[PDB]
């Protein structure tokens, strides 16, 4: 009548765009404010 | 009541019916849409600058 088959059970994972340009933005704020708000404050104190 | 003469038979009195009312009650349905544009800016209770 046919052939059987059988197959490998391949589990599916997706390969998405891995993460290299987040590894410089490890900060996470969740916030239902109107707007997120910084502060840009010299950190630079190199005076005598 | 009529005044009749003794010797004559009688006067014959009309009468009159009734009436009746009938009444259908009105109907009223008032809504609101509540979108996000009317849920999302500050209400007066909100602090001001975050809220």
């Amino acid at each position: 009548l046919y052939t059987t088959y059988q197959l490998l059970e391949v589990q599916r994972k997706l390969k998405t765009l891995p993460a290299f340009f987040l590894q410089w933005f490890p900060r996470q704020i969740n916030f239902q404010e109107d707007m997120i708000a910084f502060d840009k404050v010299i950190q630079d104190v190199t005076r005598v | 009541a009529p005044f009749v003469a003794p010797n004559v038979q009688g006067r014959v009195i009309k009468e009159s019916g009734y009436n009746t009312k009938t009444f259908k009650p009105a109907y009223v349905k008032p809504k609101h849409v509540i979108d996000p544009n009317m849920i999302i800016p500050r209400q007066p209770g909100e602090a001001l600058g975050t809220g």
